[PDB]
């Protein structure tokens, strides 16, 4: 029923605020300069990166840096998933599976919140790394971020806000089709309810946005391709770029993924 | 394993 769906929506938004210190609302305030605090330092080149590195080749340092933020974000997304009603009651192996396949799809979703067509906010929004600088990195590191920018620009054109994203994220995590799930049904049941809540949310929050719900569901599938490309890039690096490892948590997520 | 720790933490 409607009231329950709105209370679900609100519960998810509150959880999202409690789990993610840097929201899309805050990010956009920063990117548009409608905030009181200092403009972020721009990293647009090598020595610009040097000065910011305050506040081992360049491409590796960036890639190592990404990992620390990635594992921090994994921790945030896990804490959020544990606030989705029904989730902690699932068989624990299924929670692991849900998390393993879902986590980077969520990372890239939320990273779009910190992106515009010119670059990405880093270190809690205090830095801005241009898309051009990241594209400048040597093969194969310069190919990492570009598909995410391409997704983010189109994703951001939907103009979802944090309240929309909280449900969107929950729907993705509760995907009944992840490989190797033990008990698909109780996952689909929870997801069905979250989808109902999302449909109602988009209708009330964006009454005039044509086929928004259908557009959103499509993006969920587009995210898998983004993760696919990232993973194949990591496999290249594993095979051919050997002096620098992957954080143990990330190795665990990626091991036997698909 | 590390995922289990994160998941069951309170
Ligand atoms: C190569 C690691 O890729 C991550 C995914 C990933 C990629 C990029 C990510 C994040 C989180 C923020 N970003 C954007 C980003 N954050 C940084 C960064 C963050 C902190 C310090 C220095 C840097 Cl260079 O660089 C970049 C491009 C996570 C993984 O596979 O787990």
């Amino acid at each position: 029923e409607s009231a329950d769906l709105r209370a679900l929506a609100k519960h998810l938004y509150d959880s999202y605020i409690k789990s993610f210190p840097l929201t899309k609302a805050k990010a956009r305030a920063i990117l548009t300069g409608k905030t009181t605090d200092k403009s972020p330092f721009v990293i647009y080149d090598m020595n610009s990166l040097m000065m910011g590195e305050d506040k081992k080749e360049v491409a590796i340092r960036i890639f190592q840096g990404c990992q620390f933020r990635s594992v921090e974000a994994v921790q945030e997304i896990t804490e959020y998933a544990k606030s989705i009603p029904g989730f902690v009651n699932l068989d624990l192996n299924d929670q692991v599976t849900l998390l393993k396949y879902g986590v980077h799809e969520i990372i890239y979703t939320m990273l779009a919140s910190l992106m515009n067509k010119d670059g990405v906010l880093i270190s809690e929004g205090q830095g801005f790394m241009t898309r051009e600088f990241l594209k400048s990195l040597r093969k194969p590191f310069g190919d990492f971020m570009e598909p995410k920018f391409e997704f983010a620009v189109k994703f951001n054109a939907l103009e979802l806000d944090d309240s929309d994203l909280a449900i969107f994220i929950a729907v993705i995590i509760l995907s009944g089709d992840r490989p190797g799930l033990l008990n698909v049904k109780p996952i689909e049941d929870i997801q069905d309810n979250l989808l109902q809540a999302l449909e109602l949310q988009l209708k009330l929050n964006h009454p005039e946005s044509s086929q928004l719900f259908a557009k959103l569901l499509q993006k969920m599938t587009d995210l898998r391709q983004i993760v696919t490309e990232h993973v194949q890039l990591l496999q290249v690096i594993k095979k051919t770029e050997t002096d620098m490892s992957l954080h143990p948590l990330l190795q665990e997520i990626y091991k036997d993924l698909y | 394993h590390k995922l289990v720790q994160l998941l069951t933490t309170t």
